[PDB]
């Protein structure tokens, strides 16, 4: 089980608590800083509940207008571009 | 010996900081050996909290008896208490 | 024995409360909701559905959140549902002089559940009377403590 | 024998503990009650 | 409209102790019947001594006067207001630790209240 809602989601979807499993700030930190660049987003914040096991709780809570599925999907998606930009400039930097 | 009439009752109207956790002890205990329930789960599925949202409500069977040293005891139901 | 409560926080906790409340503090959004949400992480304890914030205490040129702010906004946070906000005034363990000649910190001042001014140390929380957890004990219920 | 009290007991598990369980926690020598007090039980993976 | 300042002030002394950050300024103006003492940050919004100013706490933050007005917007409740030795009052609004005293004649600051502020620098 990759990402799985925690059930203190909100009944309107719009507060969520995805869980990713077998993950760390590597992708944590990243993500948020992509989140926190969406206009939509009212929070954004990550932790870890212990670092033995590895697991970390996230939160996404938005405006009513759409809710967090959306959020995380363009999140992933916009900073999955960021890679391919980075790539894309580095490659092209060296022969 | 004697049992207080409940007209004439000395003992504090206030439920113990002992009373209620033995009360909640053996609420518990009934409840996990199959007793039933008077108040609706939502979802519970801990025998013992389940009677911390009876108690909430002070929906509960079992009156407590107060022993008095000299021989007498009262018996207070549980919604009588405070 | 006496009255004084001895469960409370320690060197670290002490000594980086004593940093961040001092008024000199400054936060981004980034910052403000990061540091909120690895305070609360409601999910271990349950019991709560959403984060609640309160407004940056400045805007223009930037929006920045004090530490002050920080301590208030958790302290909105674990407010109960229907248990009005704290109000109190008590003595810092820093003395004043060490600020400033006149320094207005001095001792923590906060009513309604928003601390206000003065900075927080181990008078304020941890093994002393009177300070913030101590009142927070009384009035929240211990639980809450 | 004529003794039917069995018919009400339940089966019993043994279960092993959980994420709400309440157990002791002490240190020698317990001088005063706060020196032994019950603590909610957390099971974390790894240490040991 | 709610607002409950528009003097125009002056600095007189800008202090700057233990802190890179937010400094006290005393920009005591007006004819001298308006004594103000308060936090800013030294580093965003830089001030110097004999800095004029143009000062407005509103209630609520609602209106084209934040966008023109306001160079410089602060938020908080005040906390403390009193009337000491005369009909002259003294406020004390907290800003999340970054304080602030004035001291008015009990006019021109006397419809203040006990919530918060959303203070408006403009220089």
């Amino acid at each position: 089980e990759k990402i799985i809602i925690l059930p203190g989601h909100s009944a309107d979807l719009t507060s969520v608590t995805f869980q990713i499993q077998k993950e760390d700030h590597t992708l944590g930190n990243s993500l948020r800083y992509v989140i926190m660049k969406n206009p939509e987003v009212e929070f954004c914040g990550y932790s870890i509940p212990h670092p033995s096991e590895a697991k970390m709780n996230f939160r996404i809570q938005t405006a009513p207008s759409t809710t967090a599925v959306d959020v995380l999907r363009k999140g992933l998606d916009d900073l999955i571009d960021l890679c391919d930009a980075v790539t894309e400039k580095f490659t092209e930097q060296l022969p | 010996g004697k049992a207080v009439a409940k007209e004439d009752r000395t003992t504090t109207p206030y439920m113990t900081k002992y009373e209620r956790a033995r009360i909640l002890g053996t609420r518990a205990l009934q409840i996990s050996m199959n007793a039933p329930v008077l108040v609706d789960l939502e979802g519970e599925t801990d025998p013992l909290q389940i009677a911390m949202k009876e108690l909430a409500q002070k929906k509960i069977p079992l009156l407590v008896r107060r022993y008095l040293p000299d021989g007498s005891y009262e018996d207070w139901s549980v919604a009588e208490l405070i | 024995t006496s009255g004084d409560p001895l469960r409370g926080l320690i060197q670290d906790h002490v000594v980086m409360g004593v940093w961040l409340t001092c008024k000199d503090t400054f936060y981004t959004r980034d910052e403000y909701q990061q540091l909120l949400f690895q305070a609360l992480k409601p999910d271990e304890t349950g019991m709560y559905g959403r984060i609640k914030t309160l407004p940056p205490a400045i805007q223009r040129p930037g929006i920045y959140w004090t530490g002050k702010q920080i301590i208030s906004s958790v302290l909105l946070n674990l407010k109960p549902s229907d248990r009005p906000g704290l109000n109190l005034k008590s003595k810092a363990k820093v003395p004043g002089k060490y600020w400033s000649p006149d320094s207005e910190e001095g001792s923590v001042l906060f009513d309604d559940g928003e601390l206000l001014c003065g900075i927080l140390d181990k008078s304020s929380f941890g093994a002393s009377a009177f300070g913030l957890v101590h009142s927070v004990h009384e009035l929240y219920g211990p639980d809450i403590a | 024998y004529s003794y039917s009290r069995l018919i009400n007991t339940n089966k019993k598990v043994y279960r092993h503990v959980r994420n709400g369980d309440m157990l002791i926690l002490n240190r020698q020598p317990t001088l005063h009650k706060p020196s032994m007090m019950a603590h909610k039980a957390r099971i974390l993976p790894g240490e040991k | 409209e709610s607002v409950l300042l528009d003097e125009i002030f002056t600095v007189t002394s800008v202090d700057k102790q233990k802190y890179q950050r937010v400094s006290r300024i005393t920009a005591v103006s007006g004819q001298n019947d308006m004594n103000l003492t308060l936090d800013i940050n030294s580093q965003i919004y830089p001030l110097e001594k004999d800095a004029t100013f143009s000062l407005q706490i509103t209630s609520n933050l609602n209106s084209p006067d934040l966008k023109e007005a306001a160079d410089y917007i602060m938020y908080g409740k005040v906390y403390r207001v009193e009337e000491a030795k005369d009909e002259k009052v003294s406020v004390y609004v907290s800003f999340g630790g970054l304080l602030m005293a004035i001291e008015g004649s009990h006019r021109k600051l006397y419809r203040l209240s006990l919530d918060h502020v959303y203070l408006l620098l403009r220089r």
